[PDB]
């Protein structure tokens, strides 16, 4: 006999004592070692309810996150609270590791493992680990890079669909490659490049998935309505740099509705001069290194927010999202709960 | 405590744009979407939108999507809005609200329990145009034993108001003026009416007085019983 | 999708305003208060919760799709406009104005055929005006040669009279001249409580 609960989980990871990589180097102090042979029990005639909404497991993930990036992200000047900072910023190595979050004595994580589970309800099969599995701490806006892939059918995620306040995560179960590169010899223009064929067939799934859940209505796609380039913007860190993606041509309606078939390419441009996502203000770091900057990534979900007011039409618009990374970690974290045994 | 200051209200003329702005205090400002809604009288109150204080990040409603701009400055912790290619019809007051619910990790944004105190815009022409004066005539045959009744119909007017009175405000037992009501056209029209004894329609005359100020028009017109 | 009824509550200090929302939808939904020159006022929100301040004379209920605002022992900071919303969604609004109570009285009847010098204007308006009575609720409906108007028509309502309590209606009904030239009765039919049956006041077009 258990029952949900809230407690001080442990990390654990494969980090390697000798790299000097920013994410290895912080799990060596903050993480224990992985478990070789991990223990999963499987229950029968046991019905349980989650909530990838209330997790509370995600705001442990987010501080854990903000302090790694707090301690090794350091800008070269710090513009917050109408002050400045000026510390040294030197050039790191940087590249996301898998972490695992588990629980201590007493403590036990349920795990579902429904495979067209939504987030919220009722699960059926129901295993018993004392870990997740391992979650890489990409932080990125509009598109999930790096992810977990849905079993079965794509999986669209929201508290409410009735609530347009509230954030919608696309779960894809086919991920498709993005190739972001800075070239060697403007130092801070970029671009990512995709396969239209793969994407644009993922894209078309896409809507019809959303089609179920919205009364068969048209599926249209816009660019964000504001906000700052942080979430106008596909913004991700690669190999330490700061990347603002343009997407504009992601989201085609042509395309899902002839020519559009080939190579897309994103216009990029690498910033010195940020936003701090910890809310605070602007930091501003070193020029980009030298030579061919290139991170390929798995595009494996969708941040979406959909339009609303008092209209009456029969289509609906949705935007590529982001902003609260919180999100970023609610879409791998969806199948966990902590219960706490008697 | 939560408070929200709105700014000063404003007129406009068709096709101007307008900023407002909504200045927040008594809570973490980062932590709570702010929305606007706008209310005119006889009319729905209207969504208009909301604004997520960390990154800007916005949703604005369909009838509106094009025309309207969210914003806000994290220093002065100060929401703003913008409407542009304005009309007659975004005449209405503006507030801005925050949701009762709000934590650092949670919120609902629905439940207003959070208003400024409102501004008000008004959207009209320059232009003013003078009322037409028809009568509202009693009857055909006097009757010894009731009373009549007569007016003047006050059509297609702009802008408000109009005042009515009869015989010069020697008359004033009996009368009714209405609330004046919107036409299709855009323009304004009234009515106004006064029950007298049946057996005055041949001795005493009627006139009822119409002034409208903004067309400086003064206009009297005699009401008097139909021949046939 | 919220459809707010009625449109005017009019009752006196003491009584009890019964405002009623139908939804398409179920979901939290609210109500607010408007008092006249103020800022709306959360006073429910998710069915039947009481927000701050708000005595225990204002309960929400909910019987099927349709939820029910009640305010038992009117004051007078209790008058105004009330709202139901549902996320982004609002009601049209229900007015609750102050009525002060008399005896019933039945309305006088008039019809005023267009003005001779207004259709030379090429527009027609007839005037049909119920005058002095109570209560407020009063219906109008317009008939031109045996067929119900609609859509052309347009009311306004004084307040209620600071001597006698009563109140009197006018309505106007709007047609193009060629249009009004091509039928003959005109009429207008009052239904009120004061009334043992519908009145109708009419003329024909062309005799005097
Ligand atoms: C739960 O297990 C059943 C029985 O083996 C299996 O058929 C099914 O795939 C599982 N449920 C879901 C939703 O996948
Ligand atoms: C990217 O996806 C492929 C299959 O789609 C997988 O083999 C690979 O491990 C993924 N890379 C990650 C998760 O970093
Ligand atoms: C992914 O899900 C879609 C339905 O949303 C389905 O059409 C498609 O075949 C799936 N792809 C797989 C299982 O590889
Ligand atoms: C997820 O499934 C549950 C089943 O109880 C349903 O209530 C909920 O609306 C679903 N959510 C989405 C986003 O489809
Ligand atoms: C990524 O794109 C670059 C050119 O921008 C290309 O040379 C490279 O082969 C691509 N990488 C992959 C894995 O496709
Ligand atoms: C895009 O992907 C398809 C497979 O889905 C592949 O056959 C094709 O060569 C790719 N196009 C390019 C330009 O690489
Ligand atoms: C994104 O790129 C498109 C390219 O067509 C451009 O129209 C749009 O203004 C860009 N948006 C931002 C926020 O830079
Ligand atoms: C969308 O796709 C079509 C097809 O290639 C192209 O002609 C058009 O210019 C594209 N526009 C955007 C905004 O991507
Ligand atoms: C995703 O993982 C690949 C290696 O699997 C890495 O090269 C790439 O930089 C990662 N992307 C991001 C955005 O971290
Ligand atoms: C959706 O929102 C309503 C209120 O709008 C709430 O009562 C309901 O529990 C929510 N559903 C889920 C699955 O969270």
């Amino acid at each position: 006999v258990w029952k949900d609960a809230d407690t001080t989980l442990f990390c654990a990871s494969d980090a390697k004592a000798h790299e000097t990589e920013v994410h290895n180097v912080w799990a060596t102090h903050a993480c224990v070692p992985t478990d070789p042979n991990p223990q999963e029990i499987h229950l029968e005639n046991v019905t349980e309810n989650f909530n990838m909404w209330k997790n509370n497991m995600v705001e442990q993930m987010q501080e854990d996150v903000i302090s790694l990036w707090d301690q090794s992200l350091q800008p070269c000047v710090k513009l917050t609270g109408g002050s400045v900072i000026k510390q040294a910023c030197p050039k790191i190595s940087f590249d996301p590791i898998p972490i695992h979050y588990c629980t201590p004595a007493g403590y036990v994580i349920l795990k579902c493992n429904d495979k067209n589970f939504n987030g919220t309800g009722p699960c059926k099969n129901v295993s018993s680990v004392q870990c997740t599995h391992g979650i890489k701490p990409v932080v990125s806006t509009q598109l999930l890079l790096n992810g977990s892939l849905a079993e079965e059918e794509i999986i669209i995620r929201s508290e409410n669909l009735t609530n347009n306040a509230k954030t919608i995560i696309v779960h894809l179960n086919k991920s498709v490659e993005i190739n972001c590169t800075r070239p060697s010899n403007d130092i801070r223009k970029a671009y990512c490049e995709i396969n239209g064929t793969k994407w644009n067939k993922v894209l078309k799934q896409v809507t019809e998935k959303l089609k179920e859940h919205f009364n068969n209505k048209t599926i249209i796609f816009q660019p964000p309505s504001g906000g700052d380039l942080e979430i106008t913007m596909h913004h991700f860190n690669c190999r330490g740099e700061f990347f603002y993606c343009n997407t504009t041509q992601l989201f085609n309606n042509t395309c899902i509705g002839k020519g559009c078939n080939g190579t897309i390419t994103l216009p990029c441009k690498i910033k010195q001069i940020i936003n701090m996502w910890q809310g605070t203000g602007q930091a501003m770091y070193a020029p980009p290194i030298d030579g061919k900057i290139n991170c390929v990534s798995n595009i494996t979900g969708i941040l979406l927010t959909r339009d609303g007011g008092a209209n009456n039409t029969s289509n609906e618009t949705f935007r590529p999202g982001g902003g609260n990374i919180k999100d970023n970690w609610r879409s791998e974290l969806y199948k966990y709960k902590v219960v706490q045994i008697e | 405590q939560v408070r929200l200051s709105q700014s000063g209200g404003q007129m406009k003329k068709p096709g101007d744009s307008m900023r407002i702005s909504c200045r927040a205090s008594g809570y973490e400002f980062i932590n709570c979407p702010i929305n606007w809604i706008r209310l005119a009288p006889g009319k729905r109150p209207e969504w208009m939108g909301w604004m997520k204080p960390r990154g800007g990040a916005v949703s604005y409603a369909r009838q509106l999507q094009g025309r309207v701009t969210m914003t806000r400055d994290m220093y002065s912790e100060t929401a703003f809005l913008e409407l542009r290619s304005l009309t007659s019809d975004d005449t209405a007051v503006y507030f801005c609200t925050r949701g009762k619910y709000c934590t650092a990790r949670d919120y609902y944004n629905w439940d207003f329990e959070h208003w400024g105190q409102g501004t008000p815009v008004t959207v009209s022409s320059a232009s003013t145009k003078g009322p037409s004066v028809f009568p509202l005539a009693p009857s055909s045959k006097s009757t010894s034993g009731g009373t009549a009744a007569l007016g003047c119909l006050v059509k297609d007017y702009f802008p408000e108001p109009v005042t009515v009175s009869w015989n010069s405000g020697a008359l004033t037992s009996g009368v009714h003026t209405f609330p004046a009501v919107l036409q299709s056209s855009g323009l304004y029209s009234l009515s106004s009416v006064v029950t007298v004894p049946s057996s005055s329609l041949g001795t005493q005359t009627y006139i009822c007085n119409v002034n409208h100020k903004p067309s400086n028009t003064k206009v009297d017109k005699k009401v008097e019983p139909k021949s046939c | 999708v919220l459809t707010q009824s009625p449109g005017t509550l009019s009752l006196s200090p003491g009584e009890t305003a019964i405002i009623s929302c139908r939804t398409s939808q179920y979901g939290s939904l609210a109500w607010y208060q408007q008092r006249p020159g103020q800022a709306p006022r959360l006073v429910i929100y998710s069915g039947s919760t009481r927000a701050a301040g708000i005595p225990d004379r204002f309960s929400g209920s909910r019987w099927g799709p349709d939820y029910t605002l009640t305010i038992s022992n009117l004051e007078s900071g209790d008058f105004g406009v009330y709202y139901c919303q549902q996320y982004e969604f609002f009601g049209q609004g229900t007015k609750v104005q102050v009525d002060i109570k008399r005896t019933v009285a039945a309305p006088s009847v008039f019809i005023f055929p267009p003005s001779d010098e207004q259709l030379k204007s090429g527009t027609a308006s007839v005037v049909c005006l119920l005058n002095n009575f109570y209560p407020r609720e009063a219906k109008v409906q317009w008939k031109v040669d045996n067929a119900l108007q609609s859509g052309n028509s347009q009311e306004s309502v004084t307040e209620q009279d600071s001597k006698d309590s009563t109140y009197s209606l006018s309505s106007t009904l709007t047609l193009s001249k060629a249009d009004y030239e091509k039928h003959k009765v005109y009429a207008c039919e009052v239904t009120h409580q004061g009334l043992s049956s519908p009145v109708t006041k009419s003329f024909n077009r062309g005799e005097c």
